[PDB]
């Protein structure tokens, strides 16, 4: 068939009518980016040759086109451990949640590390890293998993108990609904909003978390 | 290690800041050349309350240098007088 | 250590063009490197084979060189749309993108030339001193709830006050400084204290 | 069939009829001995950088 | 035949090398794309539009995957809107009056000043209004009265 690009939505435009938003919706939404590769590097004398000596007596014959190719994977090798210093290595102080998850009815669960698991992973962690699936050797990355995962949980923990202050100097703590007021005067939305359907906003949070974890879980 | 064998480096129980990449985790340092799991950096934990808030009551004008690169050197190579002369 | 970056650059540059005059002192299997030698030993029809091998051989090797330089010239390019973002929005003007001119509160910054590159000085805000208080959403006063217009609600243990966010400046809590929105049975968290009417 | 390896005990049950082992990329990894009909897995030498 | 093998493998290995170089330039720029993400969603409040994710950002989340990152982009969907008649000014006494930060609405009879992303009818007073000239420039003004407290 021709396809269509989507609805017809004819917007009721007039000169003096407006449109007003009397409720709201709290979406969560995920964004995979990629980040490193797996470092590869190729012995190019034993790729070309393997042990023959006659083989790498004649190779010698074609110059440094070995030397070339080991030191574009070498550079690959340290650019891929560079963007992720670059990605997870943003803070230089591993900050911790509190160990009462009193966040005025925001749940967190599903994101902060699960102290049951060795991995220290959180369960949406777990569930991504449960997802995914002659010469030639391969490097290990610098930055182990668990590390990553400290990574993100250190910045997990400076976002929920201290807001935007830790990325722009020291830690500044501040309740979690006044923080989430301050994001939504940010959006252009007073605070009363907010401290008023702060049990709606808690709720829709929670069910969007757990969709979260439910599509992540029900679509390869 | 996970990266292999190393010889020559004592290993110690302690975490330091990496000095001198080795991987997984493994990081090399001279205080001898010691061999070591790194450490991210200092725990800080935050005093979180549900009442308590932290304002700042004073402040630094911090001057930072970031440096990029524009541009390369323009290089032309004559092709059939480097094959040929 | 500083200007690492560019010397990175001019390193490899430097290198690539060595690599590339050193691969002529390479015979590629012939029996020589250097053509006047062949041209001055052989007949032509086998020094049409010496030179031919010759041939394939320098050519792989320089389009081998100008592989690297155009992907190169991709990561310059790059690099320079970053830096001439920089300076449109960190030099010409005042950005509230997190990170992207220097750590902290971004306040303005400086471009100066570097050889083959720019450097800019980041001039920044970093909060510092910080102090703690008690806070409070919302003021409840005579059946109102009060919420800050700007500021925050602090409290240094018996008066209450209203102040700028990110540097402490407290004022008494006015009709001025907060709007009034609902009664104080929904908020939660609401305390009591008077708003002064001047 | 000549290579170089390490040769080692084997927990892969050959059938009769077959002699040596691929994996996918098309490498001898696993052979049978024709004296003792037994299998053994046949590792590459160590090899890696300094 | 030595020579014809190495030439062939070579070819190969300078095939490969091409390709893995174009494929590491493309994941170093997703990875400063995502070292951006991290900066500004995370770190920060983004007002960049449809950059940490759909509808008005409140915050992000992020989640280490294998070689990659994730993130939980929280944002404000508006929702269930209704129809209101507007007018930019409103005319009292003389003068012109316009909101300081909301929007002049009306339900059919009254009329009233609300903030533009969530629907909060106030009473149109001097508190929320400010005077710009007279009524005889402004196309569209309507004639109200002004509260004053
Ligand atoms: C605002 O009013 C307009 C017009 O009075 C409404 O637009 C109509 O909606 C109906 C129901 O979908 C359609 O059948 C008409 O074709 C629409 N007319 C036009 C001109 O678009 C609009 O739905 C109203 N908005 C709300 C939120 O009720
Ligand atoms: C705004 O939307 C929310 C849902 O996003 C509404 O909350 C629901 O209200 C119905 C009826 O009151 C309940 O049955 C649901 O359980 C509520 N859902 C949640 C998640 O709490 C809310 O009522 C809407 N408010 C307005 C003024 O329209
Ligand atoms: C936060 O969310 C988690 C997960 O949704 C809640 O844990 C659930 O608790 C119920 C009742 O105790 C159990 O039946 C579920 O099995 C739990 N789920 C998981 C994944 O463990 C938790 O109760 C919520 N609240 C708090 C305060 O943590
Ligand atoms: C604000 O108060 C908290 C708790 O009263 C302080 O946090 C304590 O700081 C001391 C000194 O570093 C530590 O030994 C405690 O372990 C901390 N307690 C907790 C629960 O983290 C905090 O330092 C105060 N802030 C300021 C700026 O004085
Ligand atoms: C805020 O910090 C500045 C320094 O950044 C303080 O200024 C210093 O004050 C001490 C004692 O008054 C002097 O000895 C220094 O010479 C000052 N330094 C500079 C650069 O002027 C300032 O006192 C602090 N203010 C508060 C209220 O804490
Ligand atoms: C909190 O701040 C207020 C205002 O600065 C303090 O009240 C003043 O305290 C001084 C010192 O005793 C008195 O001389 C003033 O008369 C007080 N002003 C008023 C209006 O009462 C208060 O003492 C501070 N509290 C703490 C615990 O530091
Ligand atoms: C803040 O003030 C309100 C109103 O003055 C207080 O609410 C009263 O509380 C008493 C005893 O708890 C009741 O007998 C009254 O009926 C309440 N009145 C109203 C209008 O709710 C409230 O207790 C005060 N809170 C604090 C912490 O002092
Ligand atoms: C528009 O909104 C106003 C304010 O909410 C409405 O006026 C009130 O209507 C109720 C219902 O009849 C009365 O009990 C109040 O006394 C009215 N208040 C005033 C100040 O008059 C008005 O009815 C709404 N109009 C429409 C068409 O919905
Ligand atoms: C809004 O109010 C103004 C002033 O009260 C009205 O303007 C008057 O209109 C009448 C008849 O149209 C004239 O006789 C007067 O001279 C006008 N006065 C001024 C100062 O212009 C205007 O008509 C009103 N508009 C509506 C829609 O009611
Ligand atoms: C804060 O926590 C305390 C218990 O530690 C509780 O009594 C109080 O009601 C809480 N306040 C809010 C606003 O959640
Ligand atoms: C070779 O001889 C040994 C013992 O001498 C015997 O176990 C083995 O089965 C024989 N090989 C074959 C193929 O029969
Ligand atoms: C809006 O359009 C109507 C006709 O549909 C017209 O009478 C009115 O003057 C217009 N108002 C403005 C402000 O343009």
């Amino acid at each position: 068939y021709t396809m269509s690009l989507g609805a017809e939505n004819s917007v009721a435009y007039s000169n003096n009518s407006i449109a007003i938003p009397t409720n709201f919706t709290i979406s969560v939404t995920t964004e995979i980016l990629p980040v490193s590769m797996t470092k590869t590097s190729v012995d190019c004398t034993m790729y070309i040759c393997g042990d023959s000596t006659e083989c790498s007596n004649l190779l010698l014959q074609y110059g440094s086109f070995c030397t070339q190719l080991n030191r574009a994977l070498t550079g690959i090798a340290v650019e891929q451990d560079k963007n992720t210093q670059e990605v997870f290595a943003q803070v230089k102080q591993i900050y911790k949640t509190p160990p009462i998850k009193d966040f005025g009815g925001f749940n967190f669960s599903q994101i902060l590390p699960d102290p049951s698991k060795p991995s220290k992973r959180s369960p949406i962690e777990d569930l991504l890293f449960n997802k995914v699936t002659n010469g030639l050797t391969v490097l290990p990355p610098l930055l182990t998993d668990e590390m990553i995962a400290q990574y993100t949980s250190a910045l997990l923990a400076g976002t929920i108990t201290s807001g935007w202050t830790f990325g722009a100097g020291p830690a500044l703590q501040i309740p979690f609904p006044m923080q989430m007021a301050y994001r939504f005067n940010g959006i252009g939305v007073t605070q009363n909003v907010l401290y008023e359907n702060q049990k709606l906003i808690a709720n829709q949070f929670n069910s969007a978390i757990g969709k979260i974890q439910d599509s992540l879980s029900s679509t390869p | 290690t996970r990266a292999g064998c190393l010889i020559g480096a004592e290993h110690v129980n302690n975490s330091y800041e990496c000095d001198i990449p080795i991987g997984a985790g493994i990081c090399a340092s001279y205080q001898s050349i010691i061999a070591y799991t790194m450490s991210l950096g200092a725990e800080n934990s935050v005093a979180y309350s549900n009442n308590s808030i932290a304002i700042p009551t004073n402040f630094t004008i911090s001057v930072t240098t970031e440096i990029l690169p524009v541009s390369m050197t323009k290089t032309s190579v004559d092709c059939t007088m480097y094959i040929c002369g | 250590s500083a200007l690492g970056k560019l010397q990175d650059v001019v390193n490899q540059n430097a290198q690539a063009l060595n690599t590339l005059v050193k691969q002529l002192s390479s015979n590629f299997g012939a029996i020589s490197s250097v053509l006047n030698d062949i041209l001055s030993r052989l007949d032509p029809p086998e020094a049409e084979v010496q030179i031919d091998r010759l041939i394939t051989g320098r050519l792989q090797s320089l389009q081998t060189y100008v592989t690297q330089q155009l992907i190169r010239a991709a990561e310059i390019r790059a690099s320079a749309n970053l830096a001439a973002t920089k300076m449109s929005e960190c030099v010409l003007g005042q950005s509230k993108r997190v990170d992207f001119c220097g750590k902290g509160y971004h306040l303005m910054s400086f471009p100066q030339s570097a050889p083959h590159g720019v450097v800019f000085l980041h001039v920044t805000y970093v909060p510092a001193q910080e102090k703690n208080f008690t806070t409070a959403p919302a003021i409840c006063h005579d059946g109102k709830a009060h919420f800050p217009r700007e500021g925050v609600f602090v409290s240094n243990g018996t008066h209450w006050f209203v102040t700028q966010r990110n540097f402490y400046e407290p004022q008494i809590i006015t009709t001025d400084n907060t709007f009034v929105s609902g009664n104080c049975d929904v908020v939660i968290g609401i305390v009591n204290n008077t708003v002064y009417d001047p | 069939l000549t290579g170089t390896g390490v040769l080692t005990e084997s927990n892969k049950k050959f059938l009769p009829f077959q002699q040596f082992g691929r994996d996918i990329a098309d490498t001898t990894d696993a052979v049978r001995d024709p004296q003792t009909l037994e299998i053994l897995d046949i590792t590459p030498c160590s090899f890696g950088g300094v």
